[PDB]
């Protein structure tokens, strides 16, 4: 029902960005840098019934990084990420990977090379070996363009339920309710809805 | 090969 | 000689228009538009009480991103940057849980995509009227 | 709050107070949860937190308490330890000592606070680094005494052991100076003999599974450094091979240790060590067969069964045999006593690659192409393993993977299945085509495996024989198509024959020497151009493209029995062909059509070709140009703005495949295009003043600057491949300047295309050197203005701040006269970019700004002893020499690294190499004769000392004088630079560490 995700690595390779798509569908564009951890809620609907991540994104630039390895103190699984269009972050896998195990030594970890929306990519698939004698399993992922961005959480839900043909499936979807608008707040829905035909929406350029 | 026959239909 | 042998909540509606969309809800506070989810876009009709509504769901996680009434009252209105867009309010959608009000839009492949759920989404209000 | 008091240090800590926030960080969640964090941390980061470290360790009764207080002294240990009062470092010793005995003595204590031991562990292994051996010669000795006294003490130890053994050569690189590492590295190498006595007692006698995993876990640290006479002249193997193989406790981390024995240094000329080495691998594969699954198991279905470690041991296995064999499969070749092993390991070896799990097919798959690649090359091999490689033909076919119509990992199936090709053609074809047959009669019949079937198919094009290849296409099609008509419905007939249209569009050759059948595919491409199922017109188009890649040469000459050569017969015709196409399809025909043209190399033939090709795009252009001219407004129409882009996207496309030979089309466009650019700028800045910045969302605005983009890409385009440079100069670049320049330049920010400044790039890199006016012209109109939209923050205006840089580089390479040019001023300015480059993280900018600047140092050297250079240094070389160092030491611009201590390395050498003829000081502050090499040196231990105040003067002179006399050698330089990073992240460190080179 309830598992202790821990989700670490360098700064800026995406790993709130990621857990945000995740929350609310949004992709965020700035760089706002973690300070020590944020801790989210994230459930998932199976045909086992829901699963429960407490997803600790942990800070990944050393002046920020708050308790370091204390956040992972009774993790049960754990998401590594770099970003596969800066080497240096793929350079400290291992030293992530290292401060993670030495806490939890025997837990599903996913490792995650995202940003493979990006054409001129860095870090080639072939040189991506560190997960075969760590046991890790790996994706290429990208927050931006959802590619395999359900991938990470599937594989552990699996593994922590132990259950190999766990599926994520539809939630249900109740009867919405009618509508009756308040009069009274005619005048302040035009002052909000002018704003947003106003507003341009973001990459017009997408394919949706 | 008769090629030319292909069709989707 | 007998042998004995081994051992949603949409399934009461119909679908009336089905398109591919992406949905942006507006965050005032922040003016900026906020992307909530992109995937399949459905016209659901109940058929016991003949109401349509909007249902529409994430891929892969196939979680709900937007769930109301097509209200007759709604109106759709262009997006300063879009030809493929609509905007419009809503008062009460459930895909997060308590009944919130929003400011949506609603981004297609193309214009004749959006000129189409402009279409369906009309018809939509009037069945709801009835 | 009331959880913020122990954040006072006036008062005594309240052990209870730091347990409930320690509590509600942990198990608490929303609000509550959020504000213990920021305390807890705001507590570990109080610089004299660890004063109260043995006040938690000693009277807390929470785990994760005791875990920050050892988390904080870790803090003090790694980057203080030195500063203490010896009485401090002796003391924290002393506890941390004895804290780790007490909590092995308590039996209840060791197995419920394995996290609590092991950050104590750590700890100390942390004090080891800094104290030992000089100031702790007795450690190992009391070490091994006491590990005799308890298995819990002596279990701890293996733990402690394998942390140690980590710290030092696993991740020393980073972390110490290059003297530490090999300080600590010589000390634990002098002990081992003594480290492995009891390591080895303890594997041979001991019963305590969790001891023996223990030590087992060291041994695999231990393998990575300790010489092989430890492994091979002690009976180890042995053990590691046959009695922890039977335990499945000890199992997984013994064959980790196995493969990483499979990978020592060893003699390759000794006998016995060779036996030794068939020995392990024959007691550990006996040990699988008789206690884990026989070669005959069903790997697929156990590890999608995923019980207990399956997978991670099923992974294992892969690496260690992959591992072993690829060193070692040559001594098992010749003995024919071994040959059943050598099968069976490989047999293994195929149901592994059976698996589904992608990253483990990829494993063994790299073994493979080992393999078969040896097999094609090494002499009477490939007969050993003629069954192994049947099997393995089809668990690669039928495990193919979608090429690029998962790229990379087609490309590794496709060679090792070329190379299977080769080995047995014969066997290939008969797997193939009985492969077929059930994809007809239905049994194995499915979209995804006619698909993979046919990806395999079209994989092995090249390897057979013209002869046999021929028969086997044939066959293939022939197959396909009767396939093709017995399905039903537009689902089924669309994936069979795009499949049929991916296999001959892999057989160029069969195609080349068949043309009636070549022209029959052709016309059914052009037939599938008008299907409206998804997918089908794609497909058609990009099967044509492809296929004239390829055969580009049988459309440009006449075929016998033809009329005309068939590029006419596609032109004549190609309205109607391309009638229901998407425009972006339609520009992927006309590139097709530039790419046969271009062979054509009769030059008035050629030009015939390309104005027939091209008609229809004209006549749509001459008539708009017709018109716009004479009613601007029809450009705000949203139609004619979309006729118009596709127009110019149609010249891109052909002048992408033709090139230099598209230069008679561009003449046909040129003058009035860039009239049209101007109209169209004039609109665009129309909109924006009307309506305000957001018209550049506007729809309107966006086409109408799209037309400019594929304006300015048509003319990069051309210019990138042109050949007749002359006519460049004369005839383009001075109406290109003239058009795009100004507008650029007067724009606001929000309505300047970065595309300009992609196009000036290019035109500078061809014919930069024959138009130094043209070049000046270039930056002086976009030189200042967008190196003002870029220099306020890092994030804005992203495509331009790459477009810059990449614009001054190739100015610097090219064109360097016109910097000389700039009023002193704007040089400043052009110094300031380069330097704000230097502190981007994007790499794109930061690698253009660091080349930027080594190559303008090259330019200013070139130069000679002259005023411009003489004031160049004078004014900017310790500016360069200090944002320099800025960037290597600050820890946010990692990346940059190599090219920052090359750079930094050219201004150093300059001075030691009396490059620069002027004193770079002022009258007053030094004496008169002072070399420059004196005055560097004290500038930049003024600049340290500021800069890093807690370094002695010490530690900056000895850093200076190796840096200095290094600076011809860049790996030593480099080398010295990381022990610099190291020392500056704490106190004390060692001065003669910098004599580590010599
Ligand atoms: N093109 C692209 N950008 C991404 C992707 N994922 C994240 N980003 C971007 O990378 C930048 C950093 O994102 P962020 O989530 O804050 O990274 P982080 O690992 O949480 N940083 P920190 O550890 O300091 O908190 C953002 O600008 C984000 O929009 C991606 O998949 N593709
Ligand atoms: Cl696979
Ligand atoms: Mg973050």
């Amino acid at each position: 029902v309830q598992f202790k995700l821990v989700l670490v690595g360098d700064g800026g390779t995406g790993k709130t960005t990621f857990v945000k798509r995740h929350l609310t569908g949004e992709f965020e564009k700035k760089y706002v840098a973690t300070l020590g951890v944020e801790v989210h809620p994230l459930v998932f609907h199976t045909n086992r019934g829901p699963i429960k991540f407490n997803v600790w994104d942990t800070a990944g630039q050393e002046k920020f990084g708050g308790l370091r390895d204390g956040y992972y103190i009774q993790a049960q699984c754990a998401i590594i990420m770099f970003d596969v269009t800066s080497r240096v972050t793929y350079k400290n896998v291992p030293n992530w990977h290292r401060d993670l195990v030495r806490v939890c030594e025997n837990i599903p970890i996913v490792l995650c090379g995202n940003k493979v929306d990006i054409k001129d990519r860095k870090v080639k698939a072939k040189s991506i070996v560190f997960h075969r004698k760590k046991n890790l399993q790996y994706y290429d992922i990208s927050a931006k363009s959802n590619y395999n961005f359900e991938k990470p959480f599937l594989w552990l839900a699996r593994k922590l339920i132990g259950d190999p043909n766990l599926e994520f499936v539809a939630m249900p979807a109740l009867a919405p309710p009618e509508v009756v608008m308040d009069p009274a707040l005619a005048a302040q829905y035009e002052h909000d809805l002018e704003v947003a035909q106003t507003t341009a929406l973001p990459d017009e350029d997408d394919d949706l | 090969i008769d090629l030319s026959g292909l069709t989707l239909q | 000689i007998h042998f004995e042998p081994v051992v949603t909540m949409e399934e009461d509606e119909e679908v009336l228009y089905k398109v591919r969309a992406k949905l942006f809800r507006f965050d005032a506070d922040a003016k900026e538009w906020k992307e909530r989810g992109t995937g399949d876009c459905k016209f659901l009709k109940n058929k016991k009480t003949n109401k349509v509504r909007i249902l529409m769901r994430r891929d892969k996680t196939l979680k709900i991103c937007a769930n109301h009434i097509i209200a007759p009252e709604y109106t759709l209105k262009p997006n300063v940057g879009s030809d493929r867009s609509w905007v419009y309010a809503c008062t009460a959608d459930i895909a997060e849980g308590e009944a919130e009000a929003f400011t949506f839009a609603i981004r297609f492949g193309s214009k004749e995509n959006a000129d189409k759920f402009k279409e369906e989404f009309e018809k939509a209000q009037e069945i709801n009227k009835k | 709050g009331s959880m913020e008091g122990i954040l006072d240090f006036s008062n005594d800590l309240d052990i209870a107070l730091l347990d409930q926030v320690v509590s509600t960080f942990y198990q608490g969640s929303g609000v509550q949860q959020k504000q213990a964090q920021e305390i807890l941390t705001k507590f570990q980061d109080n610089p004299d937190a660890w004063q109260k470290a043995d006040q938690i360790l000693q009277f807390s009764t929470n785990p994760q308490s005791k875990f920050i207080a050892l988390s904080i002294l870790d803090k003090l240990i790694t980057r203080k330890w030195k500063l203490l009062p010896n009485d401090h470092r002796i003391g924290i010793r002393n506890f941390v000592v004895g804290m780790i005995i007490s909590m092995c003595q308590d039996d209840e204590v060791f197995k419920t606070q394995k996290n609590l031991i092991n950050k104590s562990d750590l700890t100390l292994v942390q004090i080891l680094k800094q104290e030992w051996p000089q100031n702790w010669p007795e450690f190992i000795p009391e070490l091994i005494g006491s590990s005799s006294s308890s298995v819990n003490v002596c279990e701890n130890n293996m733990i402690v052991l394998k942390l140690l053994s980590e710290e030092v050569f696993d991740f020393s690189a980073e972390q110490m100076t290059q003297a530490k590492a090999l300080h600590l590295k010589n000390s634990m190498s002098k002990e081992f003999e003594q480290i492995f006595k009891l390591c080895f007692q303890v594997l041979e006698q001991g019963s305590s599974s969790s001891l023996i995993v223990a030590t087992l876990e060291s041994l695999l640290r231990y393998l990575h450094w300790i010489p092989y006479r430890y492994i091979y002249e002690t009976n180890i193997l042995e053990l590691l091979s046959t009695k922890f193989m039977t335990s499945p406790d000890t199992r997984a981390i013994t064959l980790k240790c196995l493969t990483e024995v499979s990978n020592l240094k060893i003699p390759q000329d000794n006998d016995l060590i060779k036996r030794q080495t068939v020995l392990f691998f024959q007691n550990t594969l006996q040990q699988i067969a008789t206690s884990v699954m026989p070669v005959t198991a069903d790997l697929k279905a156990t590890y999608a069964n995923a019980n207990g470690n399956d997978q991670s041991f099923l992974q294992d296995l892969a690496m260690f045999l992959t591992t072993y064999l690829a060193r070692n499969r040559a001594l098992l070749e010749s003995d024919e006593s071994l040959r059943e092993l050598l099968l069976n390991a490989h047999q293994y070896l195929i149901q592994l690659s059976k698996i589904e799990e992608r990253e483990l097919f990829k494993t063994t798959l790299d073994y493979w192409h080992n393999l078969v690649a040896d097999l094609f090359y090494e002499p009477l091999k490939k007969h050993i393993y003629e069954e192994i490689c049947s099997q393995l033909r089809l668990v690669i076919i039928e495990n193919m993977v979608r090429p690029e119509e998962t790229i990379q990992l087609y490309k590794s199936e496709r060679e090792v299945l070329v190379y299977l090709t080769h080995l047995n053609v014969i066997d290939t074809e008969e797997i193939m085509i009985s492969k077929l047959a059930r994809q007809i009669d239905g049994s194995e019949w499915s979209w995804h495996n006619i698909n993979t079937l046919s990806w395999a198919i079209g994989s092995i094009s090249g390897t057979m024989s013209e002869d046999t290849e021929k028969r086997f296409v044939v066959t293939v099609i022939k197959d396909l198509l009767g396939l093709c008509e017995q399905k039903r419905g537009k689902d089924n007939k669309a994936v069979v024959a795009s499949d049929i249209m991916y296999v001959v569009g892999q057989y160029p050759r069969f195609l080349k020497a068949h043309w009636n059948f070549l022209r029959t595919v052709i016309l059914k491409l052009f037939e599938f151009m008008h299907e409206t199922h998804e997918g089908v017109q794609d497909m058609a188009c990009d099967t044509f493209i492809k296929i004239v890649q390829k055969c580009k040469y049988h459309f440009v000459i006449q075929q016998p029995r033809e009329s005309e050569p068939f590029i006419q017969t596609i032109i004549r015709d190609i309205q109607k062909t391309t009638a229901d196409l998407q425009p972006q399809q339609v520009h992927t025909f006309y590139k097709a059509c530039g790419i046969i043209i271009s062979e054509e190399r009769s030059v008035a033939e050629r030009n015939r070709l390309l104005s027939d090709l091209m008609q229809l795009p004209n006549m749509a252009w001459d008539t708009i140009v017709e018109q716009s001219t004479a009613n601007p407004t029809l450009l705000l129409d949203s139609e004619t703005v979309k006729i118009i882009a596709n127009i110019i996207k149609t010249n891109v496309a052909v002048c992408t495949s033709m090139g230099a030979d598209f230069y008679p089309q561009l003449g046909h466009i040129y003058y009035n295009m860039l009239q049209l650019y101007r109209a169209v700028s004039s609109m665009i800045s129309a909109q924006v003043a009307a309506e305000g910045l957001i018209a550049t969302k506007t729809p309107k605005v966006r086409g109408l600057r799209t037309i400019k983009k594929e304006i300015l890409k048509l003319v990069e385009t051309y210019i990138s491949k042109a050949r007749n440079l002359d006519d460049v100069v004369k005839v383009l670049v001075e109406p290109l300047l003239n058009a795009v320049l100004e507008d650029y330049m007067n724009n606001v920010p929000d309505a300047r295309d970065a595309e300009v400044l992609n196009c000036m790039t290019t035109v500078v890199e061809k014919v930069g050197h024959m138009i130094p006016q043209g070049v000046i012209l270039i930056l002086q109109s976009v030189f200042e203005c967008t190196l003002d939209m870029i220099n306020k923050d890092f994030t804005e205006y992203p495509e331009h701040r790459v477009e810059f840089y990449k614009l001054l580089k190739v100015i610097n390479e090219k064109s360097f006269a016109a910097f000389l040019e700039l009023p002193p001023a704007a040089f400043k300015l052009f110094v300031d970019a380069i330097c704000w480059a230097f502190k981007h993280n994007n790499r794109d900018v930061e690698v253009n700004g660091l080349q930027i600047a080594l190559d303008l140092v090259k330019n200013i050297e070139r130069m000679g002893n002259v005023p411009f250079a003489n004031e160049f240094h004078k004014n900017y070389f310790f500016i360069f020499v200090s944002e320099t160092f800025f960037v290597l030491t600050d820890s946010d611009h990692k990346s940059g690294f190599s090219k920052q201590a090359l750079l930094l390395m050219k201004l150093i050498s300059l001075v030691y190499d009396n490059k620069i003829s002027v004193p770079l000081y002022q009258e007053a502050e030094v004496p008169q004769g002072t070399s420059n090499q004196v005055y560097l040196s004290q500038y930049l231990a003024n600049m340290l000392s500021n800069a890093f105040p807690h370094l002695t003067s010490e530690q900056i002179a000895s850093f200076l004088s190796a840096l200095t006399k290094q600076c011809k050698d860049l790996v030593v330089f480099k080398g010295t630079l990381r022990d610099f990073l190291v020392q500056i992240k704490e106190v004390g460190g060692d001065p003669t560490d910098y004599l580590f080179a010599e």
